[PDB]
């Protein structure tokens, strides 16, 4: 019935999705305020009373469908900018255990930003692309040294995002399950 | 340029944003600086001398303004055009020196006494209710919801007050304690500013504000 | 020095369409992930089904009657209707998968819960009928020459169980949310470790162990370890 690759997890397809719902806040170029949208799954009232160059908060699926067009500019995240992102790697060198607190979406939504609106930015895009692949590289360091301790009982994990966790879950997940398995066996 | 509401305002080379309020009536006409840009940079850089940013004004908008900030040798902007932003204006009160001892990551932006930001919030919201009534009295609603950000304006405008009457409460400074009694507007206020001094344990004002409550009580039947 | 913010809070005091779908995420996500086959929604599903056939035939009306705000309804139909898609497929999916527990399951007139409580009308009526079609082709091919002691189909007592059921055990990501309401004073197993954000204990008995589950840390666990905290949404399926 349903397919056997989505039998136990999510596709890349589904965590774009997922990520699609959460609120951005943006610039319109038109005023809406006094037909209506009418929505069923948001607010209705933020965009039906929309007055140009005043900034509001709408989802980060109409926010790219206005963008698509004249309509609409999106202001970046305050986490997505040259001075925070040094911050963040500093701290990733220091702590060489602990994760950096990112927000949970962070390479999803660096990733859809740079494509749909990499005219919107205020720093130079070539150095974030680069900053962003810093930050890429020294957690996979950090994850290679993790997987040394998949054992019979549980682990803890701190400030992993969503993308990261759906890369390696039928990896964990399978390796965990027999180590419980083969002790399990001994003691019945 | 004009506000959105036609104030005369003007940007000087010291950086500051000034304003003429009660043009309307010639013996209470008056300049009122509004904003200062350089002590904005200044708390955002984390009391920090960054001479490289340069602020360029647009419009106000209300109590926004709209201004691109500029990096580098020129102070004035290029193409294509960067992308505007969004600043609020507050009431020159600050000192650098005692901020700094106050506050005494490297760029975290300083922290400021709770007395400093009720008195400004208190002046900030006393200037944007009245440039607002007086646009309400001669021009009226634009868009018929104005008024509800003047009621937001009171309330915040009391608010303030309290804070700093239970301040001067706790410091038991009755006299300058009832001085800020006599500003409070509503008697939900007041009949908050009686329980702060039953917890100041001030008998003594908790009667004199009652008869300030009484006394205005009359006044509200009258 | 005298507090008065909460004399300031007390000065200053004086089911929706967005909510339903924040619900169907919710379901969605845990359906995807847990190893049993969780109770349906009845309440939620035919509410949500209402408003979609209402706002079809909005867009029929306004369509009949600027472009982008019906760009948007649209739209916004397509991707409700996708969730909602998906969901079914894997509750069928799963349906396949448990058949001859879930009728042993009803058969046993002391369950503490019954087969319609956990499944919806539709989802009965594939059930009862499928179970039919493929009993029909095997016990007509194979268990038809077979001698009288071979012929059940859901036996129990061979030298292999022939009933397949969950397993209980299976790790999950596991992220703690804590109670929905905010009520950390209130929630009666939400101790509080050193110097730092409330927890709840959980204990593995095969391992006679203990582990703290702290707010906001992610965690891999087993699954029958953390089902009561997750039917009490304590806690959210990653």
């Amino acid at each position: 019935s349903l397919p056997a690759h989505l039998q136990q997890t999510f596709s890349p397809e589904e965590i774009q999705f997922i990520v699609e719902n959460e609120p951005i806040k943006i610039f319109p170029r038109i005023t809406t305020r006094q037909t209506r949208w009418q929505l069923i799954t948001t607010d209705d009232k933020a965009l039906n009373n929309m007055v140009a160059m005043r900034s509001t908060e709408v989802v980060l699926w109409i926010a790219l469908l206005l963008k698509q067009q004249s309509k609409c500019s999106i202001v970046a995240p305050q986490w997505l900018t040259t001075k925070e992102l040094d911050r963040k790697i500093q701290y990733e060198k220091t702590h060489p255990d602990r994760f950096s607190e990112l927000p949970w979406n962070w390479l999803v939504l660096a990733r859809i930003l740079f494509n749909k609106a990499k005219d919107d930015f205020h720093d130079p895009i070539h150095e974030l692309r680069g900053k962003i692949q810093d930050l890429r590289e020294i957690r996979q360091i950090k994850v290679l040294k993790g997987l040394k301790y998949l054992n019979e009982s549980h682990l803890q994990l701190d400030n992993l995002s969503l993308l990261e966790i759906n890369e390696l879950r039928p990896f964990i997940t399978e390796i965990m399950d027999k180590l419980r398995e083969i002790h399990t066996a001994s003691l019945t | 340029f004009f506000s959105s509401y036609g104030d005369p305002c003007i940007f000087g080379s010291d950086n500051t944003l000034l304003l003429l309020s009660k043009w309307r009536s010639p013996e209470e006409s008056k300049w009122l600086p509004i904003l200062d840009s350089n002590m904005e940079i200044w708390k955002m850089s984390g009391g920090k001398e960054t001479t490289d940013i340069h602020v360029w004004p647009l419009a106000l908008a209300y109590d926004t303004l709209n201004c691109i900030l500029v990096k580098g040798k020129h102070i004035w902007p290029e193409f294509p055009l960067p992308l505007p932003s969004e600043m609020e204006i507050r009431m020159p009160v600050f000192v650098k020196s005692k901020l700094l001892e106050e506050n005494k990551e490297e760029d975290k932006e300083i922290q400021i006494p709770v007395s400093m930001a009720a008195e400004e919030e208190y002046l900030r919201s006393k200037v944007l209710s009245e440039l607002l009534t007086d646009t309400l009295e001669n021009d009226g609603e634009m868009y018929g919801n104005e008024n509800e950000v003047l009621a937001a304006l009171n309330g915040a405008y009391d608010k303030a007050l309290l804070r700093l009457f239970a301040s001067a409460c706790s410091d038991q400074n009755v006299e300058k304690a009832l001085s800020l009694a006599h500003e409070l507007k509503q008697d939900r206020a007041l009949t908050a500013a009686v329980k702060i001094s039953e917890r100041a344990e001030l008998p003594s004002l908790v009667k004199k504000i009652n008869n300030i409550r009484e006394a205005r009580y009359e006044q509200q039947l009258k | 020095d005298i507090n008065i913010d909460d004399i300031l809070a007390e000065l200053d005091k004086e089911v929706s369409p967005q909510q339903d779908f924040s619900d169907l995420m919710k379901s969605w996500k845990n359906e995807r992930c847990s190893p049993e086959l969780l109770p349906y929604p009845h309440q939620l599903m035919k509410r949500l089904l209402n408003r979609i056939s209402m706002q079809s035939q909005l867009i029929e009306n306004i369509s009949m009657g600027s472009k982008l705000p019906l760009l948007c309804m649209e739209t916004e139909l397509e991707r409700l209707k996708f969730v909602i898609r998906s969901y079914i497929r894997c509750r069928l999916s799963k349906i396949d998968k448990f058949s001859l527990y879930l009728r042993q399951l009803n058969e046993d007139e002391n369950s503490l819960i019954s087969l319609t409580d956990l499944l919806s009308k539709d989802e009965i009526k594939y059930h009862d009928t499928h179970s039919l079609i493929w009993l029909k082709l095997v016990n007509d091919s194979i268990l038809k020459y077979m001698p009288e002691e071979l012929q059940a189909i859901n036996d129990t007592e061979g030298s292999v169980n022939m009933i397949d059921e969950p397993d209980w055990n299976k790790f999950v990501f596991i992220h703690v949310n804590g109670p929905p309401d905010g009520k950390w004073n209130e929630d009666p197993l939400l101790q509080e470790n050193e110097f730092g954000k409330p927890c709840y204990t959980v204990t593995i008995p095969d391992l006679k162990e203990e582990v703290e589950l702290t707010i906001g840390s992610i965690y891999v666990m087993r699954y029958e370890v953390i089902r009561d905290l997750l039917r009490d949404d304590k806690v959210a399926l990653i």
